[PDB]
């Protein structure tokens, strides 16, 4: 092939030549210069004038090699900074790809996929802008078969991601209506076999249930979490992880979305997930505990029963510090909503100890959720006359040298709390 | 991070 590194001025005499074959060659030319991995020449290629040229060849039906090569061309200038994929999107590039979702070439088709995907990639803007255009319906168009096995591979991943960059971003979240077209192929997907559909169309969940309530509902209610759940039990830790992002965002919702997320046995999974090798899924797994444990009463005593409190007991002991952090709010939120009995059962699992070692972090915000977290236990053996009981267990684990020392911290609710416990059960 | 590339380069084959 006679098109390997063309200079950008060849490019354009030849894109410029009214010679139908003389600006193949020279897009191709273009498609090579652009595709290569050290130093592409987009902005050279963005100041030549060449964006609205390449858009121009999207629309030659009669040449598919110079649609699928100015396709390319383009898909790869807009996979770049945002200002290179608005020269794309200022070029009239989105609704041309919109038209060539439609090429009977699939080669053709999916580069178009890929294109728009880059565009919705970009930012809330672009992404709505790309659904304005009409993206969807011919999108979905493509994955309407009996069954997505006889679909080719990575056209299936293309598309897939490409769906999840529709999902993606806030400020604003997608339009509802888009989000509701979109569900059930994406449940299908989800359904799929492939690990990487299975990826992105958890990572595409996971964008939908990051939200408000009714963002959440519109997802529960499409009957995902038993999958989800499964997906979280998964080997493959490029699934387990947006799988487990989409349960924790889930149960942020409320008690009923959370209880959805119990009852298909989610917590049976945590044991492994609490003790990851994986620093994140470790820390995701916690902060999802953290949320349950915000809960019913009825929800932590879930949590009690599925033998989890030992784990959080483990994950506050040693862990990444974030992880730890994530931990002491976990318990906080047990100890807030919990029985007596439940925040007893807490105490006899060991918590006090590694919660008052955690006190002589420089963290301000865990040492108030640590003394709170106290402040709700020490009110729990109030009311069984045992608050002596707690002062000498929190004495004698060097607790009481802390929050003695909290008194002189400087910021004012610290010492304010500290001082209260001092003055309350340590005189 | 772990989560999916937000734009994805069609690199030289």
């Amino acid at each position: 092939q006679g098109t390997v590194n063309w200079s950008v001025e060849d490019i354009v005499k030849g894109i410029n030549s009214n010679n139908l074959e003389s600006q193949l060659q020279a897009t191709q030319a273009a498609r090579k210069l652009l595709s290569r991995e050290k130093q592409p020449p987009i902005d050279n290629i963005i100041r030549a004038g060449l964006i609205p040229k390449f858009v121009s060849f999207l629309g030659k039906t009669d040449c598919s090699p110079i649609q699928f090569e100015s396709a390319w061309a383009l898909t790869n200038i807009a996979s770049g900074t945002s200002e290179q994929t608005k020269a794309v999107v200022d070029g009239g590039a989105i609704p041309a790809f919109i038209s060539l979702l439609a090429s009977p070439h699939a080669h053709i088709s999916e580069q178009a996929v890929w294109a728009l995907g880059n565009i919705a990639g970009d930012g809330s803007a672009f992404r709505d802008l790309v659904i304005k255009h009409g993206a969807i319906d011919p999108l979905l168009a493509l994955l309407a078969v009996p069954d997505l096995s006889t679909l080719a591979c990575g056209y299936l991943r293309n598309l897939t991601w490409t769906l999840s960059n529709l999902c993606r971003n806030k400020n604003p979240a997608p339009p509802l209506d888009a989000v509701e077209q979109i569900l059930p192929t994406l449940v299908r997907l989800l359904h799929h076999n492939d690990p990487e559909v299975l990826a992105d169309s958890c990572w595409a969940i996971s964008y939908l249930t990051d939200g408000p309530n009714e963002r959440i509902e519109m997802v529960v209610k499409k009957g995902v979490v038993p999958q989800l759940v499964k997906l979280l039990g998964a080997t493959e830790l490029p699934i387990v992880t947006p799988a487990l992002r989409a349960i924790g965002n889930i149960v942020t919702g409320t008690d009923e979305q959370t209880q959805k997320v119990i009852d298909a046995g989610a917590l049976a999974v945590f044991p492994s997930l609490l003790t990851n090798p994986k620093t994140n899924i470790q820390k995701e797994a916690t902060w999802t505990m953290s949320n349950i444990t915000a809960g019913r009463q009825d929800q932590i005593q879930q949590v009690v029963n599925h033998g989890l409190v030992p784990f959080l007991v483990g994950v506050l002991s040693k862990a990444d510090f974030k992880t730890q952090k994530e931990a002491a709010w976990a318990i906080t939120n047990y100890t807030s909503g919990g029985t007596v009995e439940q925040i007893v059962y807490l105490v006899h699992c060991g918590i006090i100890e590694p919660l008052m070692n955690l006190l002589s972090a420089k963290d301000t915000k865990i040492i108030q959720v640590i003394l709170d977290a106290i402040s709700n236990i020490f009110q729990a053996a109030e009311k069984l006359g045992e608050t002596e009981k707690l002062s000498i267990m929190i004495e004698e684990c060097g607790g009481l040298d802390k929050i003695e020392a909290l008194q002189r911290h400087e910021n004012e609710s610290v010492y304010k709390a500290s001082l209260n416990l001092i003055e309350k059960y340590f005189s | 991070d772990y989560m999916p590339s937000m734009k994805r380069f069609r690199k030289e084959e």
